[PDB]
């Protein structure tokens, strides 16, 4: 009903299957993985370490959780500040400067997840040079 | 029971995806999501691609090559984008968020460039016949059985070892 | 014959020329156009 | 990863 | 015969070569540079879009000259890396 | 395999050598835990397989190495005038190994020119270089010659079997190529056949700048090519 | 403009050697630390197809 005509739609969709397939979905399925661990102390582990090729169940969706904001962020920064400027900021007698304001906004939260990503990374590696941190 | 033992037919974690492409990982989404917003037969092209490709390379590692290309496409989509926006000068304020943007980016070319050489450095620069310490084991006994054997003789081994032999 | 590490560096030295020649082709390219 | 036991 | 020659081969003087084998490097490195800027310069002739007539002899004498310095490059090149000609 | 150079005013030598030991052959087999064994107990009596070959070559090589059919063998040292080399496996009583060792040397120590003309040349090539105690049971001897040269006397110390002229192209011979010049000999003993072959040349200053000259042609021909190539149109 | 697509030809040029020259050396890692040799195993098989190629014919191979 003039819904399965919309871009966004199949956008959101396709690009949502693309990051579950690159965060190894099919991993926890092929072959049965753990949801967690459990430490020494006694908490939770959320990440196996030293370990690159195997892994737990909820690491997928952690890096979900990271791909996802990322790309999102890059979008916003591509083609969402003009709607989100027209939309938050109603007085449009200054709006080079509004714009300068998120974009940098956005670049500086996009640095902060790829440092988040290259820890979690340098988690199942722990001899990596370029840490990011 | 054949093709279940051979290490190249087996599925990916996903540290994997980080270490063969570092930050185009991120960037392929973000492209593929931005081809959805412009669609062209061209495009469409590129979004099968994407969504096929992204499917085999998780259920098969040695399905991953295959999925290198269109990845460095998309990429090289997104950050076109949004180096039309930020790297054209055409005011204070405007400049600087201009630069900070398109700094932070040249910045992630740049360390992109430095772990690409530090992973083809460590990890794909070494070949399975000799081993380093060197050990040369395969080519002394692989040359005794050259030298030391009949031309017409008959050697049985496990399959890994066939060609090579 | 090169080394080890001299051919490291021609590695790096010949992708940092090659990020920075394309950043300044594409600045030229949005900008002037 | 190559054509070979694991 | 074999008196003759040895008493000659050893009555001679030595081999002196013409370039010294340290000096090719830089001899090579310097006629690249200059192969590679009249060559590229008989390319731009080839892109002008003036007469016929003209084109032909700016190309030709160029590329006869870079064809000259190219040779004495390769073979200064070859020298150097390695594999003596 | 001798190659002279006269742009690089080098001398590069290749040999390849077909070695066996006719020893006693080793009752029970080979067993690398005896061997071990040995080794540690230090043992280093006159023992009658080859552990190490021990090759001397002219005063001033250059650039040794030393493969075989199937790669590069790193166990190799080199000392001077003396160049000392290790197989992948020791080599018993009728066992086989056939390998490759080279190096190079200065041109200014085998080849002289005459006195009448600064076109004659007079080259003296050593016949021999390997280890001290060996023997031989088939020579062949091959010298190479710039491409422009026309020999004009020959001679060796010892009688040869065989002796024959022909052309080899190689890494830049355009033109017919490198003058190959073969001698055949059958029993030589490692450090009695000490002599040397001579070898009386023509080279003229002709012959010596025609090189590049080959290599200019090519590449003119090659542009020429090109400006046809880029003179015609296939519009319709 | 016309001295600008002038310019980018030449800028074009200039990358695609840079691009050249990094990617031949990011490959040469393994020539150069060991040695010219054959790696891993259906190299091995593609190495003696074509010896055997060049050895015999095209109607032999
Ligand atoms: C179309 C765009 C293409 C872009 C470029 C593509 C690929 C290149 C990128 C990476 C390749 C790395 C290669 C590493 C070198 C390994 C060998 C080595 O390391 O040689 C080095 C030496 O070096 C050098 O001094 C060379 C100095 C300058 C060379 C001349 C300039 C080169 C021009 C190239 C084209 C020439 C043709 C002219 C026609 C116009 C080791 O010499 P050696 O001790 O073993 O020699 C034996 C010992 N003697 C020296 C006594 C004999
Ligand atoms: C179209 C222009 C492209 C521009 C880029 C050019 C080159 C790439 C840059 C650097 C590569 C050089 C490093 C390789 C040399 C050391 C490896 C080696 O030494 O291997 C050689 C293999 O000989 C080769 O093939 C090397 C070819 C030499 C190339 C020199 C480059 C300058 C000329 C460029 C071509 C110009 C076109 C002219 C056409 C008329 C080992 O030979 P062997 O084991 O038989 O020993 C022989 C010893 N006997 C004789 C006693 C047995
Ligand atoms: C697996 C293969 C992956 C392929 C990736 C899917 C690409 C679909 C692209 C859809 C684009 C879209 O929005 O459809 C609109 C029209 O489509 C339509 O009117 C209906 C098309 C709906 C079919 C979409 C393809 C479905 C295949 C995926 C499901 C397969 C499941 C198999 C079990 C075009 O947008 P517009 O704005 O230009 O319209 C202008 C109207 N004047
Ligand atoms: C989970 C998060 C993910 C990120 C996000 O939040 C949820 O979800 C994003 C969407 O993808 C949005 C874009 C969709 C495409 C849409 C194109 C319009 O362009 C034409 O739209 C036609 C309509 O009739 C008219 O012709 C005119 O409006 C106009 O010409 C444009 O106006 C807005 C734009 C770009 C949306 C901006 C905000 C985005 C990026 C949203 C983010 C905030
Ligand atoms: C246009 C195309 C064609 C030309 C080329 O590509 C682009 O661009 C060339 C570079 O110029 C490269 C050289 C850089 C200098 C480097 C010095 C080392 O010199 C040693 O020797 C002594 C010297 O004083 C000392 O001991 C130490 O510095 C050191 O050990 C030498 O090993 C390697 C060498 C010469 C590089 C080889 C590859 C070259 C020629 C590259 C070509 C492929
Ligand atoms: C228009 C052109 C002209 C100007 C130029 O390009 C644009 O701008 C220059 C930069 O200054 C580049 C250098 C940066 C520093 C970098 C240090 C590395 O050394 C170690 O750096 C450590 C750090 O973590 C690692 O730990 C080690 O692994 C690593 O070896 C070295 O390899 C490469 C080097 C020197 C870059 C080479 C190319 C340069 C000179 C570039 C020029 C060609
Ligand atoms: C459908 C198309 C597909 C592409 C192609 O065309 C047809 O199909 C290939 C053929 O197979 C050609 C080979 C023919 C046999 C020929 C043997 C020679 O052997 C030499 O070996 C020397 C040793 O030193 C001897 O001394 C010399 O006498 C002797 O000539 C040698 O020239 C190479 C070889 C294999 C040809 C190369 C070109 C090829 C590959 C052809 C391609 C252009
Ligand atoms: C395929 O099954 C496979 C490919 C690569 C590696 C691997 C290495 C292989 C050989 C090495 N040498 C003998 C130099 C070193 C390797 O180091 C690695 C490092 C990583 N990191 C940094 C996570 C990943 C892979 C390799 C293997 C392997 O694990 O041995 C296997
Ligand atoms: C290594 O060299 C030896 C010595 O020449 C070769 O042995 C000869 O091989 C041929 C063919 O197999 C036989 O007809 C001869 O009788 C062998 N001679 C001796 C003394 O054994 C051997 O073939 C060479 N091996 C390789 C791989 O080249
Ligand atoms: C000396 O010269 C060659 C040694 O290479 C031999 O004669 C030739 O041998 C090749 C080898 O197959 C043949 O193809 C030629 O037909 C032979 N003859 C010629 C004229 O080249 C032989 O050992 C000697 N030839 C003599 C003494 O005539």
């Amino acid at each position: 009903f003039s819904i399965i005509s919309s871009r966004i739609i199949w956008a959101t969709l396709s690009t949502f299957f693309i990051i579950c397939m690159i965060s190894a979905y099919m991993f926890n399925q092929i072959r049965n993985t753990q949801l967690a661990g459990v430490g020494p102390k006694g908490e939770v582990m959320y990440f196996l370490p030293n370990e690159f090729q195997h892994q737990f169940a909820i690491e997928t969706q952690v890096m979900v959780l990271i791909y996802g904001t990322l790309a999102a962020l890059v979008v916003v920064l591509v083609k969402g500040i003009q709607f989100l400027r027209s939309h938050l900021y109603p007085e449009t007698k200054k709006a080079y400067f509004i714009d300068a304001i998120l974009a940098s906004f956005c670049a500086l939260f996009i640095y902060v997840f790829f440092a988040a990503l290259t820890t979690v990374f340098t988690i199942k590696s722990p001899a990596y040079p370029f840490p990011l941190l | 029971p054949i093709i279940a033992s051979v290490s190249e037919h087996q599925p990916v974690s996903w540290p994997a995806f980080f270490f063969d492409t570092h930050f185009l990982i991120w960037l392929f989404p973000a492209g593929v999501f931005l081809l959805f917003l412009d669609l062209k037969d061209e495009h469409v092209f590129v979004i099968a691609y994407s969504v096929l490709c992204s499917y085999f390379a998780g259920v098969m590692v040695r399905l991953m090559l295959t999925l290198t290309p269109v990845i460095c496409v998309s990429a090289a989509v997104a950050l076109s984008k949004i180096f039309d926006i930020y790297l054209d000068f055409k005011k204070p304020a405007a400049l600087l968020a201009k630069l900070i943007v398109s700094g932070s980016f040249i910045f992630y070319l740049y360390l992109f460039v430095f772990h690409s050489t530090w992973v083809t450095r460590t990890a794909y620069s070494s070949p399975s016949v000799v081993l380093p310490s060197l050990i040369d084991d395969f080519r002394e006994a692989y040359y005794w059985l050259r030298m030391n054997s009949d031309e017409d003789s008959k050697v049985a081994a496990w399959w890994d070892y066939g060609y090579q032999i | 014959m090169i080394s080890d590490e001299q051919l490291n560096s021609l590695a790096i030295t010949f992708g940092i020329v090659m990020m920075t020649l394309i950043v300044i082709y594409h600045a030229v390219d949005s900008t002037m156009s | 990863y190559a054509n070979a036991t694991s | 015969t074999y008196e003759q020659l040895y008493k000659e081969f050893h009555s001679s003087k030595s081999f002196q070569p013409f370039i010294h084998l340290d000096t090719q490097p830089k001899f090579a490195i310097c006629g690249l540079i200059v192969t590679l800027a009249v060559l590229s310069s008989a390319l731009f002739a080839v892109g002008s879009k003036s007469s016929y007539i003209k084109k032909l002899f700016f190309y030709t004498i160029l590329s006869v000259i870079g064809s000259l310095f190219a040779g004495l490059t390769t073979v200064f090149a070859s020298n150097s890396f390695g594999v003596y000609v | 395999d001798i190659w002279l150079s006269h742009w690089a005013s080098t001398i590069q030598f290749e040999e390849y050598y077909e070695l066996t030991n006719k020893a006693a052959k080793l009752s029970k087999g080979f067993s690398r835990l005896e061997l071990m064994k040995q080794i540690q107990t230090q043992n280093m009596r006159q023992t009658h397989f080859v552990t190490v070959l021990d090759m001397l070559l002219p005063e001033g090589a250059t650039d040794h190495y030393f493969t075989d059919l199937v790669g590069l063998v790193s166990t190799s040292h080199a000392e001077r005038d003396h160049f000392f080399i290790r197989p992948r496996f020791p080599i018993f009583g009728g066992w086989n190994y056939n390998f490759t060792v080279g190096w190079t040397n200065k041109l200014s120590d085998f080849l002289h020119v005459s006195s009448g003309s600064d076109e004659k040349f007079v080259a003296s090539i050593p016949i021999l270089n390997g280890p001290p105690d060996t023997v031989y049971d088939n020579v062949e001897l091959s010298v190479f010659l710039p491409e422009g040269a026309e020999i004009f006397d020959i001679d060796s110390p010892v009688p040869f079997t065989n002796v024959s002229i022909e052309t080899q192209k190689s890494y830049f011979d355009l033109n017919k190529g490198h003058v190959k010049l073969t001698f055949s000999y059958r029993n030589l003993i490692s450090q009695v056949a000490n002599g040397q072959v001579l070898i009386k040349y023509d080279y003229p200053k002709s012959s010596f700048f025609k090189k590049p000259l080959s290599i200019a042609c090519y590449i003119f021909t090659a542009l020429m090519g090109v400006f046809v190539l880029k003179t015609l149109n296939m519009n319709v | 403009s016309c001295v600008l697509s002038v310019f980018q030809t030449i800028l074009k040029l200039v990358i695609f050697v840079a691009i050249f020259g990094a990617a031949i050396s990011s490959r040469l890692f393994a020539v150069i630390k060991f040695e010219s040799i054959i790696h891993e195993f259906d190299p091995w098989f593609n190495y003696r197809a074509t010896k055997y190629l060049v050895n015999n014919s095209f109607y032999k191979f």
